[PDB]
């Protein structure tokens, strides 16, 4: 039961915690796998600009996933945005992207 | 008397058994200038009861 | 041994791979586990019937 | 009129309404088939096609 409810004239948009609380788009948080599974979708489109911009860190519980992994040059600039927004995306109901 | 026409007893219902539907009746306000239109979940056409 | 493994029966293993996320599985899921699992040692040892 | 009906049936109108809802809700219910959930919506539950 986690559910996500809008804030009218400039307050914060707050999700509901599993005690009851309702916190704001901050902190650390901690999300099981399903959730995202399950709100594919909704949870893409009002966490994108918040864990890119502003402070969010949200562990994901999985227990085991396959990955895959690319070697970047260090002396060069890098960021691994359009990396992390691709498979926060292809996240889908049935499977899990590596 | 001689041949009188056999009733149906036994008849198969596949379906789910129910009598009463729920119906709407006038259309919702979607595009609204309140709340934006990313917040209903008929703007990601999730399919509810 | 690899059926009980991802069911739910009263056969004692020792469950090593419980970290891996799984489901309880059902008839048909544990049918074609099973069948691939048969297909396979077919295809290993050289079987046809 | 149409649009009109006599108020001193309404009793015997409702009564052969209800006898018509029971006389129609007579069938029997049939199994059909099941399938075990594969998303995480449901926590492995088999649902019915």
């Amino acid at each position: 039961d986690c559910r996500i409810s809008f804030g009218m004239n400039g307050a914060a948009p707050m999700i509901r915690d599993e005690t009851g609380m309702m916190v704001p788009f901050e902190g650390n948080w901690i999300f099981p796998l399903a959730l995202w599974q399950m709100n594919t979708r909704y949870f893409n489109q009002q966490f994108d600009a918040w864990i890119k911009t502003g402070e969010l860190r949200i562990r994901i519980e999985m227990g085991a996933y396959p990955y895959m992994l690319h070697y970047y040059d260090p002396r060069q600039y890098a960021n691994a945005w359009n990396l992390t927004s691709a498979w926060l995306e292809e996240i889908t109901p049935t499977s899990i992207p590596s | 008397l001689l041949h009188a026409d056999t009733p149906r007893l036994v008849t198969w219902d596949a379906g789910l058994c129910t009598s009463f539907k729920i119906v709407p009746i006038v259309p919702a306000q979607v595009p609204q200038d309140v709340l934006a239109y990313t917040f209903f979940t008929s703007s990601y056409a999730i399919q509810s009861p | 041994t690899l059926v009980a493994q991802i069911s739910e029966t009263q056969y004692p293993v020792d469950r090593y791979l419980d970290w891996i996320p799984s489901l309880r599985a059902s008839a048909a899921t544990a049918a074609t586990f099973a069948e691939w699992v048969n297909t396979s040692m077919k295809t290993a040892f050289d079987l046809s019937d | 009129s149409v649009r009109g009906a006599n108020p001193l049936m309404f009793r015997a109108n409702v009564l052969h309404m209800l006898l018509e809802f029971v006389l129609d809700n007579l069938y029997l219910n049939r199994h059909t088939g099941f399938s075990q959930d594969h998303t995480p919506f449901t926590e492995g539950a088999n649902l019915r096609s």
